[PDB]
């Protein structure tokens, strides 16, 4: 029980899903044809990985996942790739014409022609669950499909599953790899439309990831392949609580309680350590102390911002591999003193800590060194508002002149939807300001 | 005579299981419910906690409740797990998410009637039921939210039976979850109005004992829970074994609770000595007695020297002269008489039982009703208002249908309770 359904939307959502499911298979020992020689219960079972894999009578372990895109070329690569035998053809849904980087086409003109079919495939997956926990939705902010169609899907999921929880994994745009000049528009529109339908969203800043790959992995010009492989390690760390079980393993829902103090404030900042190449790790055994310390370096954040200039409302450390409580205690004790970690005065307990004993794994031919221990930190800091500020400024510059707006209006949108989306962003920036203010 | 026992949630089922494990060993019951004891003293009062099944099989009069199956399997697959009646497992699948509102009003609402059915079936099998005992924590969702819902429903069907709980308070030293002060405060509110006697087992105190006194550098719940089972066995000795006391739960309430709301007890256990060079020394009654009253031995993290005892019950177990125990207990009072209120004459009582706990030649169990317990409620109150000042994490509870007012009147009740303890700390004759 406690099953989770994954929904991968648009190019970024699809390609990141491919990276994730390959990593999951390696972690659980599932083969590219779905066989899992380790699994003794055939046809079913209530094991931990069953939260993400269903089983067929023949012993196939099938991702509880839907890939959807408005054009075919990206999902076509899944249909013909190493793990093509892993998915049933109906879990891969493609259109003929994409959103053209236009939220309006994704939410309306094109999306409305495939939404019912997508919601149908999802129902079929939900019907195979005994205790469906919720959804994980992977998408870009900038794409026409990642923004517009993802919004439509989320609104539809609220209608069909009520309060059932929906978590987002979102790619925040960066000029170093951005495919469209209008991505700030699509970003604000999808964030406005989705804010009240999402329980918790993990933002990944492409520029942050881009820089980490360049600096820590020694890749001069990172590609999506480099970025997604790193992203997948963060995703694996967050879901590892659900796919494995350990005496010190703590569930992601217990983290969510600590991470979301108010409905709208549901955007944790992620970090991950160690990020190091085989060459550098050859002569360097990284201790719990070193990787814990790295979580508080501004340059290791998955979104570009400065948490020293903000206040923490929560820190959750998800350790995995060779880690024992004594070492964690000493590590945090050190960090508390040598660092300037400021918590709001309304949060009595700021740290939550768990250990998953499953060691980190890496895909052969990847860029990450294989390490004995790793840590992922999810924190809720007001500093993440800096990312909203930067987006909103790019929006305002273009919108003041109505640049490109005719593309959205021509597709059926009104200007009011723009300024409504922008005003919502203004309130969000203010909300992050007020939670940080000391109590009277 | 007969007592019906209920354990709810993870913590409640954890310590509830160790309790049955420990007293089953004392009464000579093996994990299959067969009697393999020597003395018959172990069967004199066996019916207090056990039902006699066909074939000289004794089965605990226990009801196991939880909103998730996990701990159900755990108990059922452990030592003494086969001893329990299989009908008396009542669990759900949703879980409570450490959310008091889910345990008390939404998810627990559906399971509650199934529990009342088993409760009702056990009560009718009793010759003369004296009352109920509940094990649960206050920091979670099921034991806290649904445990108190159970208390309220049970009181409405058995309004004149004694209601007694072993309640584990949450501590940031042990637990990570930010909403625990919320769950505990809502629970304390229910406990002051619907229980007759509550043992305050403070995870903050249990941690200090394991870390400071016992020198346990990596304490586990198994360590903490082995302190709880030892204390639970001690405080129930005079129910399960005959001798010199003609006492049940009602008599204990009458003489321990001088004012209805002041029914939260401070427990303690001796001996406590870290491994291991001192684990072989012989304990003298003078040493047992000094340890029992030591503030650092208390099982609620509150300094008894800061307040006054309204009432004290002490129970000694093992081979020892009652003369020594008498003299020692009188020494403590005569030599520190300012820590006992003078408007309740002779307010510290002693019982001695011949059978000692397993592994120990002697032992003492302390039950103190002290004004200093307010420090416990102050601590939880400070954590509560720090959060509630800003309505932080409130949406987890309002999304289950709760109002802010319900929180306001829970904190209000706890603040008054604090006030009441303070007023007898300064009351004089
Ligand atoms: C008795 C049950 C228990 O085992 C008790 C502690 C906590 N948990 C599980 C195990 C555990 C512990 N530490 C872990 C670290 C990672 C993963 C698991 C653990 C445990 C330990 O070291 O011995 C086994 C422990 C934990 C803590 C702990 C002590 C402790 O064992 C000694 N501390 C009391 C708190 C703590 O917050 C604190 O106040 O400082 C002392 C503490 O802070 C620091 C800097 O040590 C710390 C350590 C990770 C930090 C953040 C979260 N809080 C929660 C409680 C606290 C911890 C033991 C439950
Ligand atoms: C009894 C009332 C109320 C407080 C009082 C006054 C009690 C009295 C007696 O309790 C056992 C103490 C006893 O007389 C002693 C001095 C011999 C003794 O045992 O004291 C403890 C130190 C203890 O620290 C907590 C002390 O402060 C304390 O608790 O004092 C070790 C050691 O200290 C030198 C000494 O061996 C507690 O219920
Ligand atoms: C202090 C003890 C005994 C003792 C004191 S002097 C003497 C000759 N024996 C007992 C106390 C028992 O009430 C039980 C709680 C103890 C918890 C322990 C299981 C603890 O977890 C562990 C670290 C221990 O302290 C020992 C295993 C060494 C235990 O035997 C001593 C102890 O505390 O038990
Ligand atoms: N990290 C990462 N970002 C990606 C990837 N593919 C695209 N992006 C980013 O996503 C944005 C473009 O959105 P896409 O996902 O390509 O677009 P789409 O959802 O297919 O939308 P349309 O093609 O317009 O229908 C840009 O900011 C890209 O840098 C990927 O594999 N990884
Ligand atoms: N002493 C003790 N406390 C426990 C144990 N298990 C959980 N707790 C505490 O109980 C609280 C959480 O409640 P829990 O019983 O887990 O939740 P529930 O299942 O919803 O009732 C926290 O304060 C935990 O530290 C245990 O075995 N022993
Ligand atoms: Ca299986
Ligand atoms: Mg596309
Ligand atoms: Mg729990």
């Amino acid at each position: 029980m406690r099953e989770c359904i994954s929904i991968h939307v648009g190019q970024a959502g699809v390609q990141i899903g491919n990276a994730c499911w390959e990593l999951y298979c390696l972690e659980h020992g599932i083969q590219p044809d779905g066989q899992m020689p380790s699994d003794k219960t055939i046809g079913g079972g209530d094991d931990s990985f069953n939260t993400f894999f269903s089983e067929t009578g023949a012993g196939k372990h099938v991702p509880r996942a839907v890939f959807v895109d408005l054009e075919p070329t990206v999902i076509d690569e899944v249909r013909t790739g190493t793990y093509r035998q892993l998915f049933h053809p109906e879990q891969l849904i493609t259109g003929k014409e994409d959103a053209a980087n236009n939220y309006a086409r994704g939410h309306y003109t094109i999306g409305k022609e495939i939404i019912d079919l997508v919601l149908d495939r999802i129902r079929k997956l939900a019907d195979q669950c005994t205790g469906l926990q919720g959804f994980l939705v992977f998408h870009s902010f900038g794409g026409g499909t990642g923004s517009g169609f993802t919004s439509l899907l989320m609104e539809r999921l609220s209608v069909d599953y009520g309060k059932k929880s929906k978590l987002e994994f979102s790619i925040y745009p960066a000029p170093q790899v951005s495919t469209a000049v209008v991505e700030p528009y699509n970003s604000i529109l999808t964030t406005h439309t989705t804010l009240e339908h999402s329980d918790c969203a993990f933002m990944v800043d492409n520029e942050a990831i881009y820089d980490i790959c360049r600096r820590n992995l020694d890749i001069e010009r990172p590609t999506y392949t480099n970025l997604n492989r790193l992203i997948s390690q963060i995703v694996s760390s967050i879901t590892a609580s659900l796919r494995f079980d350990g005496a010190l393993n703590v569930d992601l829902t217990e983290f969510q309680t600590n991470l979301v103090p108010y409905p709208r404030i549901h955007f944790p900042l992620a970090t991950y350590a160690p990020v190091i190449s085989a060459e550098k790790a050859y002569h360097e055994q990284l201790s719990v102390a070193e990787i814990t310390n790295a979580c508080f370096e501004p340059a290791n954040q998955m979104v570009k911002c400065d948490p020293r200039h903000g206040k923490y409302m929560a820190c959750c450390l998800l350790y995995r591999g060779d880690v024992v409580p004594k070492d964690v205690n000493a590590a945090i004790a050190t960090i508390k003193t040598k660092r300037s970690i400021q918590f709001v005065d309304w949060c009595p307990t700021g740290f939550k800590v768990g250990i998953n004993y499953q060691p980190p794994t890496v895909v052969p031919g990847g860029d990450l060194a294989k390490v004995q221990r790793a840590v992922c930190m999810l924190s809720n800091t007001t500093a993440i508002a800096e990312a909203w500020a930067r987006l909103d400024h790019k929006f305002d510059l273009m919108y003041a002149k109505r640049a490109f707006v005719h593309w959205y209006v021509g597709e059926g949108m009104e200007e009011g939807e723009f300024s409504e989306a922008r005003e919502d962003m203004a309130a969000l920036e203010k909300d992050y300001e007020e939670v940080g203010v000391d109590s009277v | 005579r007969e007592i019906v026992h209920i354990q709810a949630g993870q913590c409640g089922n954890q310590i509830g299981a160790k309790f049955w494990e420990v007293i089953s060993d004392e009464h000579g019951i093996d994990p299959t419910g067969s009697y393999h004891g020597d003395s018959d003293l172990q069967l004199e009062r066996i019916n207090v906690y056990y039902n006699e099944a066909t074939g000289n099989k004794y089965v605990p009069r226990a009801i196991l409740v939880d909103l998730e199956p996990g701990t159900m399997d755990s108990v059922r697959s452990g030592p003494f797990g086969q001893i329990f009646r299989p009908d008396n497992f009542v669990f759900g699948q949703s879980g409570a998410g450490n959310n008091w509102a889910k345990g008390h009003y939404t998810e627990g609402a559906e399971l509650v009637d199934s529990v009342l059915d088993v409760v009702r079936k056990e009560s009718e099998s009793c010759d003369c039921l004296q009352g109920f005992q509940l094990t649960h924590s206050l920091g979670g969702g099921t034991g806290s939210g649904m445990g108190t819902l159970l208390i309220s429903k049970i009181r409405e069907e058995y309004p004149d039976r004694i209601m007694n709980t072993f309640s584990v308070m949450p501590s940031p030293k042990v637990s990570d979850t930010v909403v625990e002060p919320y769950n505990a405060t809502l629970s304390v509110h229910q406990l002051v109005e619907n229980t007759d006697e509550t043992y305050c087992i403070d995870n903050e105190a249990l941690y200090d004992i394991c870390f400071r006194t016992l020198k346990l550098t990596t304490p586990t719940y198994g360590d903490l829970n082995h302190l709880v089972s030892a204390t639970m066995s001690g405080v129930t000795t005079c129910l399960r074994f005959p001798g010199q006391l003609n006492a049940d739960l009602r008599k204990l309430a009458v003489n321990m609770v001088p004012f209805p709301r002041l029914h939260f007890f401070m427990p303690g256990f001796a001996p406590l000595t870290s491994r291991g060079s001192q684990q072989y020394r012989a304990l003298t009654v003078p040493e047992l007695t000094q340890q029992m009253f030591d503030s650092k031995n208390m099982m609620a993290a509150c300094d008894p020297r800061h307040g006054r005892y309204l009432t004290v019950a002490a129970i000694f177990r093992g081979r020892m002269s009652m003369k020594e125990v008498d003299e020692q207990m009188l020494n403590v009072q005569n030599k520190n008489s300012s820590y006992f209120v003078e408007w309740i004459p002779n307010n510290v009582k002693t019982a001695v039982c011949d059978i000692p706990p397993r592994g120990l030649k002697m032992s003492a169990t302390f039950i103190g009703n002290s004004t200093a317990i307010q420090e416990l409620f102050k601590r939880i109150s400070e954590q509560f208002t720090a959060m509630f000042r800003r309505k932080a994490f409130l949406h987890w509870y309002t999304g289950e249908g709760m109002d802010e007012m319900e929180f306001t009147e829970a904190e209000s009740n706890m603040n008054d309770l604090v006030s009441e303890y303070q007023q007898y700390q300064d009351a004089t004759a």
